[PDB]
């Protein structure tokens, strides 16, 4: 009906309290901070074996073992240290466009086109890989997936939903449905109690996965959001769009830091992540490499060009001594 | 005089043949995915590359007039290694003819039936088939010196009688002339035509035809190898049928001068076989620019 | 060196010898895209195979593997999926020639989007035309014009089809690299996937060659 | 329509998150950065001296 | 999860026999399998072993030769072959599997076993023939070997068995340090380098048994001589 009125006089109260609340800009705080440097980065091992486009990778918590999603139907465990391969799950639908490896180590999820989430069980009494659940109720296509733990996982498809299931039962347990546009990323947060959505309404969403609903959405875009990532401590989170342009925020202060962009660059950001330390900010282009920018000073630090095609996915393990770029090239490269 | 003129060409085949070479056997076996067609174009360029690699100490031997400064086991590998690579640079050519024809005559068992799998387990065929041609050298040829020394085919092993050995030194050499003219020039340039042959008549029959690129390059590559390589296989022909009266009377003496030359152009095939087999490719082209 | 690091790498060896095995195996096959604009029957051009989400469908006429993937139940925003079928060898397209109810020119504004496609570029379109026997049933009592206006042309059957087959070949920009195979299929005829098997093949031929630098 | 509903309740809700000044989150976070760059492996070389990938 | 093998009775000296394991429950074509005995009264010895795929095969040197081994994945089942049948032989003889990759857990099943009656390396010693111990409170088993079993690669190669009275081995720990899955969480291993320690924290009566050490780095794989925690 009217509800339109009211809708947007609180967006625009909202809009005030935001500008009530910028007193301060990182640009006037770093004013003295020394610049991190040229950093330079070389490939140690190349993990050669597949034979498609490679869309997504994740690290195990060990930072050992690694899982990576292609097109050509498998779903490799590879072991970085020594580049030998562990397991090859053969998956009932080709179309993946997301991987995730669970914390304990037990579990590999992996999800695509079919739009079901499909949890793999490594640990079992025979020594194959086995499906266990085929989560089912979205209308659209899976973009993202993350375990919170053996028993929890939390999906983002193309229907406009976000949705946290339950392993066991197999049902929806809580649906967050507050977003207006194909998600496209999820991040879930190191505590493990509210997480971000960044999708193709140039809007990124903050849940709380208790309440199951929205708490605070930021608007600062031109166009779609392909990629976010939490910041390790916990209170602010990157963003990576079509428009050529990085962007990070903050949730205790609900606004925006510093944006990272260049004249140079006109592609396009499809992944994301951090530093164990948060001073790094990578961010892997379209444009055939990957970039490394400082999240302090705004300036580019490093480039890791090795790739013959798109750089997909990217991700850095938990104790920070390595990064791991996926590009279209059929390879995937570890560097450190 | 126009005697160094061979000598000129073997410095073009080298300078221009292994930097070529160089280059294949680079962006197509190292910094390029891995398929059929990239692969017997890996085994050509490498075949190619070796002989000219092998081809600087043939060119020293020319200019002094064949008298071999290099020793005994440099003489047998040397010789060795240009005959076994020379004939797998012709049997290649004919693989990459026969395997575009299946491929345009018979797509449907060209998608069932070929994989880089089955393409190593083939190719190695015309390397053995080369090696077994080859054979001869290894005990026919040796380093023999003048009293007064040319790498020929001296025969001790059954030298026996001299009245008796040149029966047996003329069967080998008429033997070796007569399989190279069937086995190294008549096979391979009837597989060559007929097959380019065939998949012009197709692409000229259903439609194709956009550009002059491929009723271009076709006959590019049919021309380069038979311009090239036949005046080589005729004169070594007449020598062959020639040598009974040749090495009694010399009745015939411009098939005995006429050989250098004509090896030059022979060889030059080699220089000239990457740049109009692999350097067509605008995947290749792109891939070596990027490269670098 | 290894204790039984050596079994690992073998175990390594193996798995990768199986995904060889596997990639040849399913290299094999040719994949086609069939899209389409809404009530068009690519329903039927898929009864007429032999024997939620993205459904698949396999079938082999000659020798020759063959897999089509439909979407269309995946009502999202195609930009962000339509890159995943870069390698496809042909797009079979589905239209409805007795589209004057729509509340036509939907489909004719989605082709432009699909031929011209920036992933698309060097992939033929088969292209089907569906109920002309509807056309024929429809265009005996009723203008062209409603669909365009500025038509100038006879009112039969062969006119219209050539005129339409015309309208929708013109909206290719790329001419060169490209092929729009098209065809005037019934619900009764038998004969499509004959068609689409001439179609696969010639577009097989084309990429041979080209691969081999002759074309 | 019923939606309205959810976006409006999402909206009140997304109204009274207790913001925060941004002075103290910027040099919260700040000090946090800049007590965690001894330990980035990225960063300071020593700790990749047992490089395990070479 | 189901291992039987059959094969076994009474033989001549000198003579052949064929040994069969028959698999049913799990991938077995992913599994490498052995093959190990045991003496009446006396301890373990490895025998025999095949790669998964059948790609590589070693034997143990006082069966060389006469002894032949050999596999057939599409029927699950594994072959042993007898040839020249000595003395020292007398044996019941068993059936483990064990599959290689990372955290793995190697020799984690062991089959029945079958009785064939004929009427420079790794040396481990446990020292130690009987414990006496009563429900309730801890103990600690020793074992040692000759050279440091610490590969360079980062883990040790130390494996603990059980074996209950009249019963097939099972595994307790692997690495010296890491459990076996349905094993309860009251055993632990320690040690470093060459001497080694396995500390049951409150024993049960399910436990009473002789428990066997295992290196597994040089490829002849010596057992121990034997520990009997008779209560
Ligand atoms: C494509 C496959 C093959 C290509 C590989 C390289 C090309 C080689 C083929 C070209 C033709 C053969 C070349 C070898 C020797 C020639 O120079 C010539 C022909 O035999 N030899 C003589 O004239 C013999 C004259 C030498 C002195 C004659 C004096 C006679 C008594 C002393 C004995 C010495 C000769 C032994 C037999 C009479």
């Amino acid at each position: 009906d009217q509800l339109r009125q009211e809708a947007e006089q609180l967006k625009n109260q909202i809009r005030d309290a935001r500008k009530a609340c910028a007193d301060a800009t990182l640009s006037q705080i770093t004013n003295n901070i020394d610049p991190v440097g040229r950093i330079q980065m070389r490939t140690r091992r190349t993990l050669r074996g597949h034979l498609a486009k490679i869309y997504a990778m994740h690290w195990g918590t060990d930072s050992r073992l690694l899982v990576s999603a292609s097109q050509d139907g498998k779903l490799i465990i590879w072991d970085s240290y020594t580049t030998n391969k562990v397991h090859a799950i053969p998956l009932r639908s080709s179309w993946v466009m997301t991987c995730a490896y669970a914390p304990s180590g037990n579990y590999v999820a992996c999800g695509g086109l079919d739009n079901i989430c499909s949890i793999y069980n490594l640990k079992t009494r025979e020594g194959n890989v086995r499906v266990s659940r085929e989560l089912a109720g979205h209308t659209g296509y899976l973009s993202c997936c993350r375990f919170l733990d053996d028993n929890q996982i939390v999906t983002s498809s193309g229907d406009t939903t976000c949705a946290l299931w339950d392993i066991e039962t197999g049902q929806q347990t809580t649906t967050f449905t507050g977003h207006t546009g194909d998600v496209m990323s999820l991040s879930l947060a190191p505590d493990t109690r509210l997480f971000v959505s960044g999708a193709c309404d140039a809007s990124a969403k903050l849940w709380d996965v208790r309440e199951g609903m929205c708490r605070q959405t930021f608007t600062g875009h031109e166009s779609d959001i392909n990629a976010i990532c939490f910041f390790p401590n916990g209170n602010a989170f990157a963003t990576g769009s079509d428009d050529a342009t990085c962007r990070l925020f903050d949730l205790r202060a609900d606004q925006e830091l510093m944006t990272y962009s260049h004249d140079n660059i006109i592609c396009g950001i499809t992944s994301v992540s951090f530093s164990k330390s948060g001073r790094l900010l990578l961010a892997g282009y379209d444009d055939f490499n990957c970039n490394v920018w400082d999240a302090l000073k705004a300036d580019r630090a490093g480039v890791l060009a090795g790739h013959d095609n798109r750089v997909s996915c990217l991700g850095v393990t938990d104790d920070g001594m390595a990064v791991a770029t996926g590009s279209w090239d059929s390879f995937l490269k570890i560097w450190n | 005089v126009l005697r160094i003129l061979p000598l000129v060409v073997l410095g073009v085949t080298f300078v221009l043949g292994v930097l070529g070479n160089g280059l294949v056997i680079w962006v197509a076996g190292f910094r390029m995915t891995r398929t059929v067609t990239t692969i017997c174009y890996l085994n050509l360029a490498l075949a190619d590359f070796s002989f000219t690699a092998t081809l600087p100490f043939l060119i020293v031997s020319m200019a002094m007039g064949e008298k071999w400064p290099f020793g005994w086991f440099l003489c047998k590998l040397i010789h060795i290694v240009v005959d076994i690579n020379l004939f797998g640079s012709v049997f290649l050519i004919g693989f990459i003819a026969l395997d575009r024809c299946i491929c345009v005559l018979h797509p449907v068992w060209a998608q069932n039936h070929r994989t880089v799998s089955l393409a190593m387990k083939v190719i190695v065929g015309p390397w053995i088939l080369a090696l077994v041609l080859t054979l001869p050298v290894f005990l026919f040829l040796t380093t023999v010196t003048i009293p007064n020394t040319y790498c020929t085919f001296n025969f001790a092993s059954w030298g026996g009688t001299p009245e008796e050995r040149l029966k047996v030194a003329i069967t080998m050499l008429t033997a070796r002339g007569i399989i190279r003219f069937v086995i190294g020039f008549s096979l391979p340039m009837s597989i060559v035509a007929i097959c380019y042959g065939l998949i012009a008549a197709k692409i000229h029959k259903k439609g194709m035809i956009k550009s002059s690129r491929p009723l271009r390059v076709l006959t590019a590559v049919v021309a380069s190898f038979f311009i090239c390589w036949f005046p080589f296989q005729l004169v070594a022909l007449l020598g062959t049928v020639w040598l009974k009266e040749m090495l009694f009377y010399g009745k015939y003496k411009i098939i005995d001068i006429l050989v250098n030359p004509t090896s030059s152009l022979a060889f030059f095939n080699s220089c000239l076989n990457p740049m109009l087999y692999v350097f067509v490719g605008q995947d290749f082209r792109e891939r070596l620019i990027h490269s670098l | 060196l290894s204790a039984e690091d050596k079994a690992a790498v073998e175990r390594s060896k193996m798995i990768d010898r199986n995904l060889r095995e596997d990639g040849e195996k399913a290299a094999r096959e040719v994949k086609l895209l069939l899209l389409g604009a809404g009530e068009s029957g690519k329903s039927t051009i898929v009864k007429q195979m032999k024997i939620t989400g993205i459904v698949e469908t396999h079938f082999t006429f000659k020798d020759l593997h063959f897999k089509m993937f439909d979407v269309g139940g995946q009502r999202s925003e195609r930009k962000k999926w339509i890159h995943c079928f870069e390698g496809v060898t042909a797009i079979i397209f589905c239209v409805a020639l007795s589209d004057y109810d729509l509340v036509m020119h939907e489909s004719m504004k989605l082709f432009d989007s699909i031929c011209n496609n920036k992933w698309f570029t060097d992939t033929s379109i088969i292209l089907f035309l569906n109920k002309k026997d509807l056309f024929e049933e429809k265009i005996k009592k009723s203008p062209l014009t409603i669909c365009y206006p500025e038509y100038a042309g006879s009112n039969t059957y062969e006119e219209a089809a050539a005129y339409i087959q015309c309208q929708f070949e013109d909206l290719n920009k790329r001419k060169d690299t490209k092929e729009i195979y098209t065809h005037f299929t019934c619900a009764t005829d038998t004969k499509n996937v004959q068609f689409v098997f001439d179609a696969v093949t010639d577009v097989i031929i084309k990429n041979n060659l080209k691969d081999c630098g002759l074309f | 329509i019923a939606q309205a509903r959810k976006l409006v309740e999402q909206l009140k809700m997304e109204a009274n998150i207790d913001r925060i000044k941004v002075s103290k989150a910027a040099a919260d976070l700040m000090a946090y950065c800049e007590a965690h760059a001894k330990e980035d492996p990225l960063l300071t070389p020593v700790p990749a001296s047992e490089n395990p990938f070479r | 999860v189901q291992l039987v093998e059959s094969g076994g009775g009474l033989v001549q000296p000198g003579g052949s026999r064929k040994l069969s394991c028959s698999a049913s429950g799990f991938a077995f074509s992913s599994f490498g399998m052995h093959w190990v005995r045991q003496a009446p009264e006396k301890g373990l010895e490895w025998v025999a072993y095949i790669s998964s795929g059948s790609g590589t095969i070693y034997y143990a040197d006082t069966v060389k030769g006469r002894f032949t081994i050999s596999r057939d994945d599409p029927k699950n089942t594994l072959f042993l072959q007898m040839t020249s049948l000595r003395s020292e032989d007398t044996a019941m003889y068993y059936c483990v599997r064990s599959i290689y990759y990372y955290g793995s857990s190697p020799f984690d099943f062991w089959g029945q076993g079958t009785t064939l009656t004929v009427s420079a390396d790794i040396v481990m010693t446990q020292a130690t023939s009987s414990v006496p111990v009563t429900p309730g409170e801890s103990v600690s088993i020793s074992c040692r070997s000759s050279k440091s079993l610490l590969h360079s690669n980062g883990n040790t190669y130390l494996y603990w068995f059980l074996q209950r009275p009249g019963q097939s081995p099972q595994l307790l720990i692997y690495r010296m340090s890491n459990l076996a899955s349905g094993v309860p969480d009251r055993f632990s291993g320690s040690g470093s380098g060459t001497a080694f320690t396995l500390t049951i924290s409150r024993l049960e009566a399910e436990d009473v048994g002789v428990y066997y050490c295992m290196q597994h780095l040089e490829y002849p794989l010596t057992f121990g001589a034997g520990t009997k925690l008779e209560l």
